[PDB]
């Protein structure tokens, strides 16, 4: 009985739990994915160059 | 803010010896660099940069100067100080001795990149441990008690159970009647001391709030010494950055100067006792002080630092120079193990600096304070006594001497052996304590006055 | 007591290994979202190669920047085969401004007989005379540097915030 | 020149080119956020520099700028009860003005604060136009209720009096005073820049006649310390070092306190913070802490190690500063292994030849050079004052061996040796003091002041070293053959020894009553435990052979009430003082008449 | 030997520039 109710405790969460956690980030990246990359790429382009300051 | 300058890449390597690699036309060099080795094979290998004098610059590599070429290595200068990768979800994860992942996983996404040597605490800003840590082991609870922020370090050898008393404080470890975040660095440890300690974080459920650092013996001796920094480092960011209580256990402290004495003969740098480096207190200071609690942050840090002295001998520079660091130590004997008591702690050698402002009326009780002195004192005089009864006869003593080893066998059984899953209460361990005391008169127990041995002594 | 308590350990070790596996999961689920935001910044940067007048004001700083780090006498650059009309007007024009803030005076040349490979989105490689110290200043070298101090900005701003902070 | 360039850093040492015209043990700041270093070695163009900081991500191409002037540190009011690192920076201030728990390394915070206020008053007899030498008081400011902080001269300069500050409050920028001196006017403040490694002039150096009351029993009956005297205590770790530490800076004589953590722990310097603003003690009827006496220099184990070397003369020099006042300071270095384990790490890195251990051939040196700026003695200036400096230096010897190159090397300097042993702290015998191994020079200089307050007291220290002696002569006895075949006097010298051992020498550093002693208390419960030695000496020796005599079994079960009686004379608290010395006669009558029953 | 190589080191030294 206590390997039945053990196997209860399986698929109960690592479908719940496990697969809400990705679809609930999955919208938040898509949310924040397009400011992300305005200011990522922004700062590919702003390159400056000094020397060592010595 | 963010260093953007592209990094330098050098094929100018003009020296080799040891684990050290002399780099020459560097332009303006930095002290504690972090670079990358890049071999003509193609393995890249991690190195700092321990001296720079005007172009040339010396680093030392992690893994090993063997196969390093002069013609066709490069190094690339990555432009700060090593900083590690660090973040809450830095948790409940087993990573490598230099900052990998070992189980499968993803690296971490870095929170913050915090520097590994850290930075000391103003003493101004640092409040003094109170509470109390009950680990549920009577010759640490009892006698030695620990507090919340104190560092205090298990005296073992080689064969003594110090892993097995480690997991168990681990398990064991709340508050004197909102977990414990354990780190745990396995520095030089086997496959078989890293196997007990996995699946004893893997057994109790604990490991969703785990670090565990693991660095074997087959992995290089050069990064056990970042093996600590990183390590701590995660502790610092758990508890004074994230306002959790941290328990720091760090094993083998005795593999970390092992490997420090190899980097610093390698170095020609001068000897202190037994081949050991002279800044040696300074390095294990390092990472000892790293530790305690600030004013005004609500988690916290504790240390305990295993360390195996060889031979025994407990005024080793591993053992001597880490008991003038922390706050009192804890010392599991061997003479103790061979008669199967399971913590076979002697508590002659062992201390507890802080254990007198975590004892008291709001703390535990009245009687902490006053019961620890006796049971030291009793068990001071009847093993002098043992010492007499060996070598004159065990008929011709004194009187008294032999409630002293009526004392002693029932000190060294029922105080301090306990089994490997008991956990006694603070309160459970006075009262044992009080049984021990029942077999002395009144009047014998000189360190406790007459005021509280009316109210305890009778019963 | 053997038959009971090996099943109820067994049973706990089972039980910890499916949190294990249930936060290396979403740990590793975290990765794609990250992997393909770099590899969609990859084709992005293709983009920014691909018209001209925004590419060659970013390739003018973009061989200034690997000639004011380097500071040699002889210095060898290094480009695409596309790329190499755009960059000799880019080192030409690189040159009457280092000697403005540096007071040395560059040699520089363009290599004809190696290239980039052509799977190499942009950017330049600056070399020295002597073929030793390289300065790599690719659009691939120049996305990792960025991505690495943003790992910290790119999960607060991408991601929730930790409720925990000092 | 002006500025420098850094050429190479290898852990604390740094080498810096284009440094021509710098001299030796110069200040500079090296670096672009101006680590504070020191000058020890120059090469021609190039000179080597210790850091007091951290070297980490130092470039060759950083500047090194000189400061024409050595380590120094500012000497004025707003210096009781605050709390300095090695090179003399304010941490209480250091941690309000960044909001942060840790010290930037890059911050010159001024020590002493210019904006808070002191009420200045002059020296009401030093009028316009007087004539001033250096050291003179020219001033008096109460920084606390306890402290008169003594506004002096420096001792460089002189002068003649042309403007004096009229009494009110004013900064430590404020101009206070003007002097003509050649026909020139020198402008000055209530702070003064006088450098560490330099000793402080002075008058003339006195004999030491004052004794030192630590409040512990076997420190202050057995090896007394005077005011102006150098003390050493060795010991392995768990002796406790530190009680003996804490213990003088809260119950000694002296009216400043300084406490140096040489190396120290960082929970350690947070417990001198806690308990001391609780602690008040009495001086003239009035209740005040004894924060308002003390200042700590904090360099703990995980600070740089080139600190070390800077805290040590840091101490020294504000102890020689209050000194000048006329005050009796008695400072405490924490520990003074861990500034020879600094010397040790830092001439490793530039590849001088080692002495003994590791150590420099200068070890003995500077070890020297700094015990001996203590001392009971006439300061400079015209209201002719005496001040004293008495340092008390923990050693911390590797392994609990007293054969060790800082140990040995400090016994041959100072003149109290308090050797603390572990077997004394394995089991719970504190203070852990070792009666055989431990002596003091100061007993011809301390008899002159015991032949006129305690007129009995020096007969009675010759007769119980004597004692405890002689139980060390017979304990190798007992443990080689027995106890079964002794004499009677020599079961009497045992046990009365014992009885030293487990009172008068026990104390317990927490407890209400034996956390001080006063020393009516030490020389009336010793009068007393030797009086009973000696009655019981004619127990044996009148009566020796002839009668069947008292042979001491009788005793042991006759005097089992007086006996309660000796070991219990521990427990008089100071809510009585005249009782006391009552009771220790009281507890001698009943020793003069049971010896004729 | 401390002392020894570090006497053997230094020789090197004015060796290498003389
Ligand atoms: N007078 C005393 N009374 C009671 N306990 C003491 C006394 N002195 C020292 N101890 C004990 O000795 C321990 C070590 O003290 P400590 O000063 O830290 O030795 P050290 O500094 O040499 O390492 C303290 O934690 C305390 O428990
Ligand atoms: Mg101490």
């Amino acid at each position: 009985q206590a390997a039945m109710g053990s196997q209860g405790n399986l698929s109960a969460e690592v479908e719940q739990a496990t697969r809400r956690q990705v679809q609930g980030m999955q919208s938040s990246q898509q949310r924040n994915r397009e400011r992300v990359l305005a200011q990522l790429l922004g700062m590919v382009c702003d390159v400056r160059p000094q020397v060592h300051p010595n | 803010n963010y260093l953007s300058q592209p990094r330098l890449t050098y094929k100018t390597v003009s020296g080799v010896n040891g684990p050290l690699v002399i780099l020459d036309h560097v332009k303006f060099p930095r002290y504690a660099e972090i670079v990358h080795l890049t071999l003509p094979d193609g393995t890249k290998r991690s190195g700092q940069v321990l001296e720079v004098s005007g172009s040339k610059a010396v680093v030392q590599v992690f893994e090993g100067t063997s196969g390093i070429d002069a013609k066709k290595t490069s190094c690339e200068f990555t432009g700060d100080i090593l900083r590690t990768p660090v973040s809450e979800d830095m948790l409940g994860r087993v990573f490598n001795g230099s900052g990998k992942p070992i189980d499968r996983g993803p690296v971490v996404l870095a929170e913050d990149f915090l520097d590994i040597m850290g930075q000391p605490i103003n003493p101004q800003c640092r409040i003094y441990p109170e509470e109390m840590i009950q680990t549920g082991i009577s010759a640490i609870d009892g006698m030695n008690s620990i507090a919340r922020g104190q560092k205090i370090p298990i005296f073992s050898a080689a064969g003594l159970p110090h892993n097995e008393i480690a997991a168990q404080i681990c398990r064991q470890a709340g508050l004197v009647k909102e977990n414990f975040a354990i780190v745990f660095a396995a520095m030089g440890v086997n496959m078989e001391t890293a196997r007990f300690f996995k699946s004893d974080f893997e057994e109790n459920g604990s490991m969703d709030n785990v670090c565990l650092f693991l660095n074997l013996a087959n992995d290089p001796t050069i990064e056990r010494i970042i093996t600590p920094r990183l390590a701590l480092t995660t502790a610092e960011f758990l508890a004074y950055q994230c306002e959790k209580h941290v328990l720091v256990i760090l094993t083998d402290m005795s593999s970390y100067a092992e490997a420090l004495r190899e980097v610093s003969a390698a170095r020609e740098e001068v000897p202190g006792r037994r081949g050991f480096p002279g800044y040696m207190y300074t390095d294990l200071a390092t990472i000892y002080e790293r530790a305690g609690r600030v004013e005004g942050r609500n988690g916290s840090i504790t240390q305990i630092p295993i360390l195996t002295m060889p031979n025994d001998d407990i005024t080793h520079p591993i053992p001597d120079l880490t008991g003038y660091i922390t706050e009192g130590q804890i010392y599991v004997d061997r003479q103790l193990h061979n008669r199967q008591i399971y913590p076979p702690i002697n508590v002659l050698p062992s201390l507890s600096r802080l254990m007198k402002s975590a004892i008291g009326e709001g703390m535990t009780r009245k009687d902490h304070a006053d019961v620890s002195n006796q049971l030291y004192a009793c068990y001071a005089i009847g093993k002098d006594v043992q010492a007499m009864k060996a070598v004159v006869g065990e008929e011709a003593l004194t009187s008294d001497d032999l409630l002293y080893l009526e004392f002693l066998q029932k000190f060294e059984r029922n105080f301090i052996a306990q089994g490997p899953y008991e956990n006694r209460t603070v309160y459970e361990t006075l009262d044992i304590g009080w049984q021990l005391l029942r077999i002395f008169p009144k009047e014998m127990l000189k360190r406790i006055p007459q005021s509280t041995l009316s109210e305890f002594y009778p019963r | 007591e053997k038959k009971e308590k090996q099943i109820e350990q067994q049973k706990k070790i089972q039980m910890s290994n499916l949190m294990n596996q249930a936060r290396l999961k979403v740990l590793r689920a975290r990765d794609d979202l990250i992997t393909d935001l770099l590899n969609e910044a990859k084709q992005r940067l293709s983009k920014v190669v691909k018209d001209t007048t925004r590419y060659q004001v970013l390739l003018d700083g973009l061989v200034l920047q690997g000639l004011y780090q380097l500071l040699e006498p002889r210095m060898i650059v290094r480009c695409r085969k596309q790329d190499f009309p755009l960059v000799k007007a880019a080192v030409q024009k690189a040159i009457p401004v280092y000697k403005v803030a540096t007071k040395r005076d560059v040699d520089v040349q363009i290599d004809q007989e190696a290239y980039l490979p052509e799977e190499i989105a942009g950017g330049v490689e600056i070399y020295n005379g002597d073929r030793k110290i390289k300065v790599s200043n690719t659009l691939e070298s120049r996305l990792d540097l960025i991505a690495q101090q943003m790992m910290p900005e790119v999960r607060g701003a991408l991601f929730g915030a930790n409720a925990n902070r000092k | 020149s002006t500025f420098g360039y850094v050429h190479g850093v290898s852990g604390p040492v740094v080498t810096a080119c284009d440094m021509a015209g710098a001299a030796m043990y110069e200040l500079v700041r090296v670096g672009h956020s101006e680590l504070v270093g020191e000058i020890i070695r120059l090469e021609g163009d190039m000179a080597t520099i210790q850091v007091y900081e951290e070297t980490s991500g130092v470039s060759v191409g950083d500047p090194v700028l000189r400061t024409g002037k050595p380590l120094s540190v500012e000497l004025g009011p707003g210096i009781m009860g605050a709390i300095f690192d090695g090179i003399q920076r304010p941490l209480s201030d250091i941690s309000s003005q960044t909001q942060s728990i840790y010290i930037p390394r890059g911050v010159n915070v001024s020590a002493l604060s210019r904006d808070v206020k002191w009420d200045f008053t002059p020296c009401k007899n030093l009028r316009v136009g007087s004539h001033i030498t250096g050291g003179d008081i020219y001033g008096i400011v109460n920084e606390n209720s306890l402290i008169k902080h003594k506004i002096m001269l420096p001792p460089r300069n002189r002068g003649t009096v042309t403007y004096i500050a009229p009494p009110g409050n004013y900064d430590t920028s404020d101009v206070v005073l003007e002097l003509e001196f050649e026909g020139i006017k020198e402008k000055f403040s209530m702070v003064q820049v006088w450098p560490v490694r330099q000793v402080r002039p002075v008058t003339e150096k006195l004999p030491a006649n004052h004794p030192l009351l630590t409040g512990q029993r076997v420190l202050d009956a057995l090896f007394p310390c005077v005011q102006g005297g150098t003390t050493a205590i060795p010991g392995a770790f768990g002796c406790g070092k530190t009680v003996i530490s804490q213990s003088l800076s809260k119950y000694s004589n002296s009216d400043v306190i300084i406490y140096v953590g040489c190396g120290e722990r960082g929970n350690e310097m947070s417990e001198v913070l806690r308990d001391f603003p609780e602690l008040t003690m009495e001086v003239d009827g009035k209740v005040e802490s004894i924060m308002k006496r003390t200042a700590l220099v904090a360099n703990t184990s995980n600070m740089p190690v080139a600190a070390r070397e800077a805290s040590i003369y840091t101490g020294i020099t504000l102890s020689e500063y209050f000194r000048d006042m006329g005050y009796h300071v008695s400072m405490m270095a924490d520990s003074t292994s861990r500034w020879a384990e600094a010397l040790r790490e830092i001439s490793g890195r530039l590849a001088e030849m080692p002495a003994d251990s590791g150590y420099p051939a200068y070890l003995g040196a500077r070890l020297a050079s700094f015990y001996e700026r203590a001392g009971r003695v006439k300061c400079l200036g015209n209201p002719e004052r005496e001040g004293s400096v008495s340092i008390v230096g923990a050693v911390s010897p590797p392994g609990g061996d007293f054969s060790d190159p800082v140990t040995s090397a400090t016994l041959g300097i100072v003149q109290v040796f308090w050797g603390l042993d572990k077997k004394l702290a394995q089991r719970k015998h504190f203070p852990s003091v070792n009666w055989l191994i431990s002596y003091s020079k100061y007993m011809r200089a301390l008899d002159e002041y015991y032949d006129k307050h305690f007129t009995e007291f020096v007969p009675l220290r010759t007769k119980a070293k004597e004692i405890l002696q002689e139980e060390e002569d017979l304990a190798e006895i007992v443990q080689l053959v027995g106890k079964a075949s002794l004499a009677e006097t020599d079961k009497i010298t045992l046990e009365v020894a014992k009885l030293i051992k487990d009172d008068f020498l026990q104390q317990n550093g927490y407890t209400p009553y034996d956390r001080f002693c006063p020393f009516y208390k030490t020389v009336g419960m010793l009068s007393n435990m030797i009086a009973f030695y000696d009655m019981a000496r004619r127990a044996v020796e009148t009566t020796a052979q002839s009668d069947n005599k008292i042979t001491w079994s009788i005793i042991r079960e006759h005097m089992g009430e007086i006996l309660y009686k000796l070991s219990s004379m521990k427990f008089k608290d100071p809510v009585k003082d005249g009782e006391a010395k009552i009771k220790a006669d009281y507890a001698q009558l009943l020793e003069d008449m049971q010896n004729a029953f | 030997f401390y002392r020894l190589k570090k006497i053997q080191e230094k020789k090197k030294i004015l060796k290498e520039k003389s």
